[PDB]
């Protein structure tokens, strides 16, 4: 599975899918939790994005299965995707973190 | 018109002839304390008369009663008096019990001379017609308004003077009505005293960099309240700065270089002597723009500081110790993320003075420090007099703060300015939480009954600073219509409230057709008419007419009568 994740096209696809999951995951009340999470992450400069396992399991489940099986590389990839999303919300956030 | 701009030098020469006798001191300067522009003007005149070695007396006055008492104590030898920052709206000869016949000497020959000549200098527009026209002792330094817009008033006043049947009474009534509609107008200011005396000095030709700096400070003193006048006068100061600066630009910094520069001076609070985060948090404009008194305000402040990409620790670091990267890209950073939150008007160009290696300083920070030094520099009618004594004493602290050899005093003034901004901010947020402001159809009353540091607001400038905070905050509330607010503060030692009639102002940077029309503070005649009737032991002595001291028991009836009054 880890070698499968190391494939570049797979890496880019997972990056885009995690971007979409962060920007568009909607709960019962309808608000996108992770967009506001990026908002708060930038505002307090927490540098850490608390992403629930249940949210990633419910939507795009194979990503959660991979994470539970081979977290080593997708930690890097999802961290980069979170940084890019923070750049979207907070331009040039790389200065602070 | 009495003294136009072009003939100020004539008044200067007349005063020099009258009192350039070093054997005595026949010239006395009266200055209204708790007024930055008057302090700057008095400093200009003091330096000028130090040049010509004319002995002078400088007396800081707080209240009208003090002025009349000093004039009663004033000796007859003094043939020249100077009033700075007051006296242009009230009947001085009636106030000081003055007739031309006692003071006139060498009456003959169409001319008249007087044993004591008094020269007033204030820019309050309700120019007293009996003082500007019907006297020779009172001498006013007009700034071009009386000679241009009081022609009809001049004609009506002279018609009444010359006339002391039915059509004659009709015309007398018409002239009196014209005079009255000229009166009953809120006290407003169109020019800065510092600019007027700087123009006089340029006519005399004794200008220098220090006098130009004083004029910049005096003009900046009116920016917070009279920003339209500041914009009107800014190009003249800019041109003077361009003219006087030596051509040897970009010279190596020596401990003796004194440089005045025109550079981006953002509309923040003590930027160069406080953290950027605190400058935003304490800036009246930003606070009014986001209503920081609510808990959402601080979160949105962090939101901006994140949005620009500036670390909060960096923003909260002292200005001198910030990284040179941010200190050299502040302008671009503001360009990128200021229009997003509507704070584009923060970016501004001002004058910065640098004295060798002592670091730069902006005019706004300097005038804030001076005001802070004025405010907190250090049975019923006795402790109040002690308060007047302390307030007058703080005037000399603020005066000596002007000396470049007393930078330690300037640092204390900066610390006092920071503390006063903190206190006013906290008081405003507490008031807006408890909603002490009660909205009516006449004025939004707000009385502080108990709480923290209430003894700070018995100083008139502190109450005015709180008024500036709250009026700026309410100005950005478009839902809240234009309406004056009234502030009172009980003095437990004296058991009296300090009622401060204020005036609404247009939001800074909001320039419209109605914005060009100034707001007129009609609390003067309302206060005086309410006080003349129904004796309530009210103490109206401040040169700023919209400030009174009222008995604690009589506060509520006075406010009820004022509500019954529709004058304002």
């Amino acid at each position: 599975y880890s070698e499968w994740i190391t494939q570049p096209n797979v890496s880019r696809t997972i990056a885009r899918e995690l971007k979409s999951f962060l920007l568009e995951y909607t709960d019962e009340t309808g608000r996108s939790v992770y967009g506001a999470r990026i908002r708060t992450l930038g505002e307090m400069n927490s540098e850490s994005l608390e992403v629930n396992y249940r949210h990633l399991a419910e939507s795009k489940a194979i990503l959660a299965l991979f994470l539970a099986k081979c977290p080593e590389e997708m930690l890097k990839i999802f961290d980069l995707v979170a940084m890019e999303a923070t750049e979207l919300h907070y331009p040039d956030y790389a200065r602070i973190h | 018109m009495y003294y136009g701009i072009s003939q100020f030098s004539e008044a200067y020469n007349k005063i020099l002839r009258n009192s350039s006798s070093h054997s005595s001191c026949q010239l006395v300067i009266f200055v209204s304390c708790l007024n930055i522009d008057a302090l700057c003007a008095t400093k200009m005149l003091s330096l000028l008369f130090k040049k010509q070695l004319v002995q002078s007396q400088i007396v800081p006055i707080f209240g009208y009663s003090e002025l009349r008492r000093h004039y009663s104590q004033l000796d007859d030898n003094i043939n020249s008096l100077l009033l700075v920052g007051f006296g242009g709206v009230i009947d001085l000869e009636a106030f000081l019990e003055i007739d031309p016949q006692e003071y006139v000497i060498d009456t003959d020959s169409g001319e008249q001379s007087f044993r004591r000549d008094i020269y007033v200098l204030d820019a309050h527009r309700p120019w007293n017609l009996d003082n500007i026209f019907g006297s020779q002792i009172i001498q006013c330094f007009d700034d071009g308004t009386v000679d241009d817009t009081l022609g009809e008033q001049k004609e009506a006043y002279y018609k009444l003077l010359e006339l002391d049947r039915k059509q004659r009474k009709k015309q007398i009534h018409e002239y009196e009505g014209v005079l009255e509609e000229y009166y009953s107008q809120g006290t407003t200011v169109v020019n800065s005293i510092s600019a007027q005396i700087y123009s006089l000095l340029s006519a005399i030709g004794e200008t220098n960099l220090s006098n130009l700096w004083l004029n910049i400070l005096g003009t900046t003193s009116l920016d917070i309240a009279y920003a339209q006048v500041y914009n009107r006068l800014y190009p003249l100061l800019q041109d003077e700065v361009k003219r006087l600066t030596p051509s040897s630009r970009n010279s190596v910094k020596t401990p003796d270089t004194l440089t005045l520069n025109i550079q981006p001076d953002y509309y923040l609070f003590l930027l160069r002597h406080s953290s950027l985060y605190d400058s935003f948090y304490y800036s009246n404009y930003v606070n009014a723009k986001l209503s920081l008194w609510n808990e959402n305000g601080k979160k949105r402040l962090h939101k901006m500081f994140a949005r620009m990409g500036i670390p909060l620790s960096t923003a909260q670091e002292t200005w001198l110790y910030m990284d040179h990267s941010i200190k050299r890209e502040l302008g671009i950073i503001f360009d990128k993320n200021l229009d997003r939150y509507g704070l584009q008007d923060i970016i501004r160009d001002g004058f910065v003075r640098t004295l060798g290696y002592r670091g730069s300083i902006s005019a706004s920070e300097f005038v804030e420090a001076l005001t802070a030094l004025l405010e907190v520099g250090n049975n019923s009618a006795q402790k109040l007099t002690n308060l007047r004594k302390r307030w007058v004493s703080n005037f000399w602290l603020s005066w000596d703060a002007l000396d470049d050899r007393k930078v330690e005093l300037l640092n204390r003034g900066i610390q006092l300015a920071q503390d006063l901004q903190r206190a006013i901010f906290n008081t405003g947020v507490a008031i807006l939480e408890k909603k002490l402001i009660k909205h009516l159809r006449i004025y939004r009353l707000c009385v502080l009954q108990d709480g923290p540091d209430l003894d700070l607001y018995r100083n008139p400038l502190t109450l005015l600073r709180l008024g500036n905070w709250l009026i700026e905050c309410c100005a950005e509330s478009e839902d809240k219509q234009l309406l004056p607010m009234v502030l009172a503060s009980i003095d437990e030692n004296t058991d009296t409230y300090l009622v401060a009639g204020l005036t609404p102002r247009y939001p800074r940077g909001l320039d419209t057709i109605h914005t060009k029309k100034p707001i007129l503070n009609n609390f003067s005649m309302a206060f005086q008419q309410i006080t003349a009737e129904t004796d309530a032991k009210v103490r109206i002595d401040n040169f700023e007419s919209s400030i009174i001291e009222i008995r604690r028991e009589d506060l509520s009836p006075f406010l009820e009568k004022l509500t019954l009054s529709g004058l304002l």
